[PDB]
């Protein structure tokens, strides 16, 4: 189980123009170039998509795993999923033969899971571990996000900008109190 | 009073099985703040991993990874048995005390006052049955003798009753082994017609 992404987000989809309107606009001085700001939003998206297990820009992933968990399951970790592209099933060397039937993607923010039809799920050869490419995330743009999750990115990327090293300074709906409802709540630490 | 203590203490346990919330525990979600509810995408996830994996007889002991913020505080139920148990059994015996039955006959648990039921049944037909029936049959004896002219007496036989057999056989063993008096003199002691 690796879950590397296919393509990174371009930066032209990130709101480097709307971040400085959060950062110094209305109150302040009309400071740094776009390459300094964009290094702080994706450093704040990747801090929140790691704490909440989300994706937020809807790029494409590839989940390559070696054993299914159940035979009617294997929940996917990145939460908002849509349109699992292919279920490639490589052999050892891998002429790379895909399968096209047997499973149904169930789009669900709780457990995005792959839930094969019936009771049997596509098995794995010896050495030829199965890979899933899926496109998980809210929307292709920034305007398709939930706004409280998009605000906590701006509240955090303005923290990484306005104070550089790990220095000193909790408000009611802060950074933590906004992403506490997008995190995954699980209480199974067990065998299944 | 002991009827009302016995009715209500059996209605105490009847009610307590019907309106009482024990939990097996509680999953506390404080949150990042001091308070926070969890989203309906999180609550349907939390029920599913609690229903499938953590409840039942088939799931006793799943080690329950509690994340940041979550906590499982298991509740108890400390008075479990015996809600008014010995006050009900004492009330159940002071009902039997008033009517006159010994507690062995109806089945009241407790100490062994009588030993082996042959003296408990004999104490029943001597303390609270034959005193009761000899007062009813004597009132039948006077009231019915107003209808026919001759006055009639009508009393319980206290013989061919099976509870007084331990009273009866030691009588038959007492004068039966008294070999000094003759055979016509011991038939008159037992209520036998001499021949």
């Amino acid at each position: 189980m690796m879950l590397n992404e296919v393509t990174a987000v371009p930066g032209t989809a990130l709101p480097v123009a709307e971040f400085r309107d959060h950062l110094r606009l209305g109150t302040g001085f009309a400071g740094a170039e776009d390459a300094a700001l964009l290094s702080y939003l994706r450093a704040a998206i990747a801090a929140i998509e790691g704490r909440t297990a989300k994706a937020l820009i809807s790029r494409g992933f590839r989940l390559a795993l070696t054993a299914w968990r159940w035979g009617d399951m294997q929940t996917l970790p990145i939460a908002p999923v849509a349109t699992v592209t292919a279920l490639r099933l490589v052999d050892a060397a891998g002429v790379e033969t895909p399968v096209a039937a047997g499973w149904r993607l169930v789009p669900d923010m709780a457990r995005p899971r792959i839930e094969a039809l019936g009771a049997m799920l596509p098995m794995i050869p010896t050495g030829g571990r199965v890979e899933i490419d899926f496109t998980a995330g809210f929307g292709a743009s920034w305007s398709a996000l939930p706004v409280d999750l998009a605000q906590a990115v701006f509240l955090l990327a303005a923290q990484y900008y306005e104070l550089r090293h790990d220095g000193a300074a909790a408000m009611p709906f802060g950074v933590m109190a906004l992403i506490e409802r997008w995190r995954t709540v699980r209480v199974l630490g067990g065998r299944p | 009073v002991a009827l009302d203590v016995h009715n209500a203490a059996s209605a105490w346990s009847k009610a307590l099985l019907d309106n009482a919330a024990r939990p097996s525990g509680a999953i506390i979600y404080k949150g990042a703040d001091g308070q926070g509810v969890l989203a309906p995408e999180q609550y349907e996830r939390l029920i599913f991993e609690m229903e499938t994996h953590h409840q039942g007889a088939r799931n006793a002991g799943r080690p329950m990874l509690l994340e940041g913020g979550l906590d499982w505080k298991p509740m108890g139920f400390s008075p479990s048995d015996m809600e008014f148990h010995e006050t009900k059994a004492a009330a159940a015996r002071e009902i039997a005390l008033a009517f006159g039955v010994p507690p062995m006959l109806i089945g009241i648990p407790g100490d062994a006052t009588y030993a082996n039921y042959a003296e408990a049944n004999r104490a029943f037909y001597r303390l609270t049955v034959l005193p009761l029936l000899t007062r009813v049959s004597a009132a039948l004896a006077w009231w019915l003798s107003g209808y026919l002219g001759a006055q009639i007496e009508l009393k319980p036989d206290l013989d061919q009753v099976p509870a007084l057999a331990v009273e009866r056989d030691q009588l038959w063993a007492r004068i039966g082994a008294a070999g000094f008096l003759s055979n016509s003199e011991k038939r008159v002691l037992l209520g036998l017609p001499p021949t």
